[PDB]
């Protein structure tokens, strides 16, 4: 028997390497950083062991999410003059949209630099702070200025392709019941992965992809109540959001070329923003997750769901964008309730304009008003509880790490580096 | 026809046949990125096609040789190791000699070169 | 000595007299540009080269093969194709074809890879 | 064993056994200077790979040739060059014909490229 | 012959973190970092 060389064998090892985004009206996430697309080959009899938990391209993704956002905030208004004192009154003087507002007046920079301007804008509570008509000032002006959100990019997330570069392949787990560890029976080698919309939430997977057959529960460990719980629905649940008001967006001119958009009035519908989620397809889904969910802790264990326990606003509430403008709904209606062995669900959500999204300090964001009525439909396809530390579990919605948002959909996939240079036996000899 | 690795999991004789399939892929934010991922592909190739001229074996894709077959690499027969074993199977168990055969081929062409050197001076 | 392109307009045989000439003009913000450029002829370069090193003709010019001229690609006699023709009337004319004819030739040598391997062995 | 550059002061035909010690050294803000500096490696390489191939060396490290030699380029014998001199003298003293003799064995290849071609067509 | 004799007292209004407040703050400066204008003024 004599060495023999073989280059090209069916080899690869587990490697991590820098993945090219691919994409099929400027994007935070646009396609002019992206790669235009084109593919899936079944590996019969491979069985490869993927980790849902540590796998890199969900720590690839979060920075290149992250990079997309800086990147696209930069070339618009930086809105240092927006740190003058305001003088804010109530809206309302007495349940409604208006208990929510300030109406702040400043003096504001004008184009020319020896010009004041004495303009006024409805400001939300949530976003000025008073100073010991009050005096107020913005939230987010003693940690750094806010960059306007640019009026003409997009919050809408396009789906995108991660596709490996060349010597490397992406390995995707076709099997159903693959909870997110261990071996999977069926493999592919698919040229990059499915359109992944990069939909940014908490508490709440919207839109995003089905589980196949069963609600799927994926924990890292379920025995440790520090770890999140990615639950994955099998039928979605529609959720549909609304901000009943006919705002009045108003200009303001605070440099040369540069402009404040901000409220300028506010009519219409006052009733607080909601959101609705169906009362018999919501109760029918926790049947389902609680189903699942006995299989790792008992059949006479009481599965019971509480609401969010404290901490920011972004992590107590289902943070989450709608037609531009961001909500922070309550949540709490959704998650109460206890298992034992038409109608509609109204979650009252806030709206914030300064927004700190990528949980950073430092780096806020000020979203302008949008015009008009905001209306929303979207898919829960998933959540992210916490276990409470008996004979009864207590199941809180988690969240606030972004990455367990994108973990749900690069769970199925693997990068692994071709190793196409083998030696083997065989009865050659070199002549 | 299999396509790209479609012969991962047939056996090391009938994985053979199918070379060329895995030979003309290994060639061919999102900017240098995608430009260094490029010429890092070409720089595995090009390291790859290096090491077949240094043993005598450029321009082919089986390319028998004079080094013997220590036992010590492997005691199989060849009829359980081309009609019983995969490629990858057959990687693991020489992982740790596959550069004591690297360095083999690379002198016995090298005592070839100066061989037939002097078998032309005639 | 016509220089580069300068056989464009000679007849096919005479164009083959200076395949060497054309053949080594082939591989020799603002410096990506220019770096870039140099990385897209290496890379256009070696993806010939692979080529020919897949069906057998790699450092040759010139090469012959074991893929007979079927008559659908063109029935034109060989008396009015290397003294009629120059080669950028042939590309046009077998344009459609060129790919089915690559893969013969590369399903030509790999059966000659495997026929010599076998042989090789008795 | 000497290692890289180790025969530099032996002698021509004592350097000329150790040309793939040599061969496999050539291959392998402050990130392009990293790439920038890979991608020249490769290009030289290149450069150097295709001369061979334009004068029928490609895959050999000792390549007899069928261009003869002048005495005008250099009058010594055989026992005072492959002897005495070691490779950096004698690069020193056909530096002037370096290009001269790299024309000829162009000229040369291209001419038994298509002798040997015309031989097959009979 | 100390220390002190190398150091500037100086005093001088420095923008707060919010732009229409200032801030009446002081400093010692090094004698080679600061150049009088013509508590003197430096
Ligand atoms: C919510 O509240 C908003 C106000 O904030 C309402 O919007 C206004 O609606 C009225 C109709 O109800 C509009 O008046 C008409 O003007 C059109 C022509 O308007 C054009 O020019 C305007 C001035 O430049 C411009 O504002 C218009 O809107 C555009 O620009 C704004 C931004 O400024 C943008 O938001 C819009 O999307 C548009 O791009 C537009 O270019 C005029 O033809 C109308 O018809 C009357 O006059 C004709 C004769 O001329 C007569 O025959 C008709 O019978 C009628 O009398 C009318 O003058 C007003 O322009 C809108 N204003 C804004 C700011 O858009 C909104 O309708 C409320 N919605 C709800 C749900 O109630
Ligand atoms: C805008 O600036 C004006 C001055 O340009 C402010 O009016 C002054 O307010 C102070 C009290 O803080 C009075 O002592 C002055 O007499 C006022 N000057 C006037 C009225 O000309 C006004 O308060 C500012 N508005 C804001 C900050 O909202
Ligand atoms: C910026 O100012 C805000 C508002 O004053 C600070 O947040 C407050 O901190 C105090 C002290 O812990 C709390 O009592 C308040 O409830 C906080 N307010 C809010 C709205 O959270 C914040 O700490 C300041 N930041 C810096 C860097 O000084
Ligand atoms: C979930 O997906 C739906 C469908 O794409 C999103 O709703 C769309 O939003 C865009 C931009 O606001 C509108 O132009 C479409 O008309 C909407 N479609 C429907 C059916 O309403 C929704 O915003 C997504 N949810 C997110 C991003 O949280
Ligand atoms: C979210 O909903 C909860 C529950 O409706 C609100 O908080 C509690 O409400 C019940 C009755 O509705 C009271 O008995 C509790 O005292 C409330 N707890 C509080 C106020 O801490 C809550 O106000 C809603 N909104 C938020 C932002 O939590
Ligand atoms: C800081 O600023 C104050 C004013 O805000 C300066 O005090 C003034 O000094 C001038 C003399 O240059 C007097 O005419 C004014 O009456 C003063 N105004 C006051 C005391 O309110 C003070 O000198 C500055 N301190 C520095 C520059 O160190
Ligand atoms: C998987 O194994 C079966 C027999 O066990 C074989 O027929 C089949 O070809 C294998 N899969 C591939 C892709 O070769
Ligand atoms: C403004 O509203 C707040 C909260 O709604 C209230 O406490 C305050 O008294 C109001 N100011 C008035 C009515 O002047
Ligand atoms: C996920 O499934 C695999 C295979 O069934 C199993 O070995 C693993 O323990 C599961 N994960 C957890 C956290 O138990
Ligand atoms: C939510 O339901 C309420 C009644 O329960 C209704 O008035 C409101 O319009 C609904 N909003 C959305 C966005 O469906
Ligand atoms: C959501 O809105 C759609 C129409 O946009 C409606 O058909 C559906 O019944 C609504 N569902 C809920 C839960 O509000
Ligand atoms: C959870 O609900 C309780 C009352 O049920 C409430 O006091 C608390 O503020 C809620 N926490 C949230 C919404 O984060
Ligand atoms: C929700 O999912 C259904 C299919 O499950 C789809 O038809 C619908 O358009 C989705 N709604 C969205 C994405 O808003
Ligand atoms: C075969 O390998 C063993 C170690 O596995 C080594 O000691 C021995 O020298 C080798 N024989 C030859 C002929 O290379
Ligand atoms: C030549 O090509 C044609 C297709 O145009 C095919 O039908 C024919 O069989 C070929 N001749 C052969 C293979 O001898
Ligand atoms: C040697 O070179 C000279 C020019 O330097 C040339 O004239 C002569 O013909 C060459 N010798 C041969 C044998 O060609």
């Amino acid at each position: 028997l004599w060495v023999t060389v073989y280059y090209g064998v069916p080899v690869w090892k587990d490697a991590e390497t820098t993945l090219f985004c691919a994409s099929d009206k400027h994007n935070v996430w646009a396609t002019h950083a992206c790669v235009p697309t084109d593919q899936e080959i079944h590996l019969e009899n491979v069985t490869e062991e993927f980790n849902m938990w540590k796998n890199n391209m969900v720590e690839q993704m979060h920075t290149d999410i992250i990079s997309l956002w800086d990147q696209s905030l930069k070339p618009c208004v930086k809105l240092t003059p927006l740190c003058v004192t305001l003088q804010c009154t109530n809206v309302t003087n007495n349940d409604d949209m208006r208990g929510e507002l300030k109406n702040c007046s400043f003096n504001m920079t004008t184009e020319l630099r020896d010009k004041k301007q004495k303009v006024y804008s409805l400001f939300y509570r949530l976003d000025v702070v008073q100073i010991n008509n009050k005096e107020y000032r913005l939230i987010n002006c003693n940690t750094s200025a806010i960059t306007q959100a640019c009026p003409k990019v997009s919050f809408e997330p396009i789906p995108i392709h991660y596709c490996a570069p060349a010597g490397f392949a992406i390995l995707k787990c076709k099997d159903k019941k693959f909870n997110g560890t261990g071996p999977c029976p069926s493999v592919s080698t698919v040229q990059c992965t499915h359109g992944i919309k990069p939909v940014v939430s908490t508490q709440l997977l919207l839109n995003g992809s089905l589980a196949e057959e069963e609600v799927m529960i994926r924990s890292e460990n379920i025995t440790n109540n520090a770890k999140n719980i990615l639950v994955q629905f099998n039928t979605p649940v529609q959720i549909n959001c609304t901000r009943p008001n006919n705002n009045t967006r108003k200009s303001i001119r605070i440099g040369p070329g540069q402009a404040f958009y901000a409220t300028g009035d506010i009519i219409g519908d006052i009733r607080q923003a909601h959101c609705n989620v169906s009362k018999a397809t919501w109760n029918e889904t926790l049947g389902k997750v609680v189903k699942q969910l006995r299989k790792h802790f008992g059949n006479n264990t009481i599965i019971r769901f509480a609401n969010s326990s404290g901490g920011d606003l972004e992590v107590t509430t289902h943070s989450f964008n709608c037609g531009g403008e961001f909500f922070y709904c309550n949540t709490s209606g959704l998650f109460n309730s206890t298992w034992i062995s038409n109608d509609s669900i109204t979650l009252p959500c806030r709206i914030k304009q300064i927004i700190n999204m990528w949980q950073r300090i430092g780096q806020a964001m000020y979203a302008p008003p949008i015009q008009g009525v905001i209306r929303c439909v979207s898919n829960i396809t998933g959540l992210i509880l916490t276990r409470d530390g008996s004979t009864t579990e207590t199941f809180r919605p988690g969240g606030g790490d972004m990455r367990d948002n994108w973990r749900s959909e690069l769970y199925k996939y693997k990068v692994v580096k071709i190793e196409p240079l083998g030696v083997a036996p065989t009865r050659c000899k070199r002549r | 026809f299999l396509g790209f690795l479609g012969a991962a999991g047939s056996t090391m004789g009938a994985a053979s046949m199918t070379l060329t399939v895995q030979a003309r892929n290994l060639l061919s934010v999102w900017g240098i990125k995608q430009l260094q991922a490029r010429v890092l592909a070409v720089e595995r190739y090009l390291r790859d096609q290096q090491l077949l001229g240094i043993w005598g074996c450029s321009g082919k894709l089986i390319c028998c040789t004079n080094v013997p077959w220590n036992s010590s690499w492997s005691n199989r027969n060849l009829s359980e190791i081309w009609d019983n074993m995969t490629w990858l199977q057959w990687d693991k168990e020489i992982s740790n000699y596959t550069q004591i055969i690297y360095g083999l081929l690379e002198e016995s062409q090298n005592q070839q070169e100066k061989n037939e050197q002097d078998l032309l001076a005639l």
